[PDB]
């Protein structure tokens, strides 16, 4: 057995401009086994209309998945990705950092 | 296209 | 440049929850073009790229028949492996298989591969000569002997050096517009203070394709070790990546970020200015 904890990145598809439609992404990679819970949150509430890529894996057999949702950023809306995996003592919530 | 040969149980 | 075609298969047992999950995906370079998911509605191989949609019903019927056969083999494998390792029926286990071929700039066969993993670790793989196997441990030696007796390698070799390459060329031609393209990265830098004495310089590469790229930070012409994130998909067929370094405020000019990508005439040098 091997267990690898997920690396998680939260970002937009195109540079973010308030008032302009875009896509919010939560990319989870480097994990094993494949069972993983991923939810995108808007002001702390789960977003239902989220799509995800077909499970695939890297050269070291670790898995990666992209979860994404269409959204229009605003100044007040806070977004985050919630991930749970067997390697985490508790779910990890990663906020979308718009200032990098 | 997928392999049609060489895929056998371990 | 060079090109590759790869098929990735993942099978996961679901103790007390019935049949194992089976997911198969096909890629040409960094572009996915087909998928099959045991939990999806169609129960068929499905297209995921516009250029593969033109293939006819014979192609889809054939691919669906073969992916189901792959599924069936992996279903048996899960039970066999649990047996080889005398593992309980309580836990979920994972089998992963990857195979495919690479061709050079002239689109001629370069290398082939067929690798198999159990629970995230190498289990057995075909060697680069495509005529012998590397078994990870004692249990895998049993499969190695079985596959040698059955001449599995010569069969995979025929596929990897022939069929695999022939179809990769066909796909490259049919999807020329999107597969034989390079999108140079759009680059920039950001600068943010970490404290009154330090600042983070982040070098960004966006909207590039293919995924392969190298971002390096140099201080007065010498490589630095810096934070790098894994290259990530934008969701529109391109990729993104950034690299950052923490520098003493006032010394920003001692740093340069270098970007290399096949879509770039020559490597780029960025500086905070
Ligand atoms: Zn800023």
């Amino acid at each position: 057995m091997i267990q690898r904890t997920p690396k998680i990145q939260v970002y937009s598809r195109h540079p973010a401009e308030n008032g302009k439609s875009n896509f919010l992404n939560c990319y989870v990679s480097g994990f094993h086994p494949s069972d993983i819970e991923v939810d995108l949150l808007k002001n702390g509430e789960r977003i239902e209309k989220v799509e995800h890529s077909d499970l695939s894996f890297s050269k070291d057999w670790s898995f990666y998945l992209l979860y994404y949702t269409e959204f229009t950023p605003t100044e007040k809306d806070e977004y985050a990705c919630r991930v749970n995996h067997v390697t985490l003592s508790q779910p990890k919530i990663v906020k979308w950092d718009r200032d990098m | 296209e997928l392999a049609g040969i060489g895929i056998l149980t371990v | 440049g060079s090109h590759s075609m790869r098929y990735f298969f993942t099978s996961v047992s679901r103790p007390g929850r019935g049949e194992p999950r089976f997911i198969a995906v096909g890629y040409v370079d960094d572009t996915q073009f087909v998928r099959f998911d045991s939990d999806a509605a169609s129960q068929r191989m499905e297209p995921r790229a516009p250029w593969i949609e033109q293939e006819g019903p014979e192609y889809w019927d054939g691919e669906t028949r073969k992916v189901k056969a792959h599924s069936q083999t992996h279903r048996v494998d899960l039970g066999t492996l649990r047996g080889y390792y005398n593992q309980s029926e309580a836990g979920s286990h994972t089998v992963q298989r990857m195979y495919g071929c690479d061709v050079g700039s002239d689109w001629r066969f370069l290398r082939g591969y067929h690798q198999y993993a159990y629970d995230g670790k190498d289990y057995i793989a075909l060697k680069e000569d495509l005529r012998s196997w590397t078994a990870a441990d004692m249990a895998a030696q049993t499969t190695k002997h079985k596959w040698e007796a059955a001449h599995v390698a010569e069969q995979l070799r025929a596929y990897l050096e022939g069929t695999c390459v022939e179809w990769l060329r066909r796909y490259l031609e049919n999807g020329k517009e999107t597969l034989q393209r390079t999108d140079a990265p759009k680059t920039h830098m950001t600068h943010h203070a970490v404290s009154d004495h330090e600042a983070t310089l982040r070098c960004w590469a966006l909207s590039f394709y293919p995924a392969e790229i190298t971002l390096t930070w140099q201080r007065d012409g010498e490589d630095q070790t810096t934070e790098l994130v894994e290259t990530r998909p934008a969701g529109d067929g391109t990729f993104q990546k950034w690299a950052a370094v923490v520098v003493p405020s006032g010394q920003e000019q001692r740093y340069t970020c270098h970007v290399q990508h096949e879509g770039l005439p020559k490597p780029l040098t960025l500086r905070w200015e």
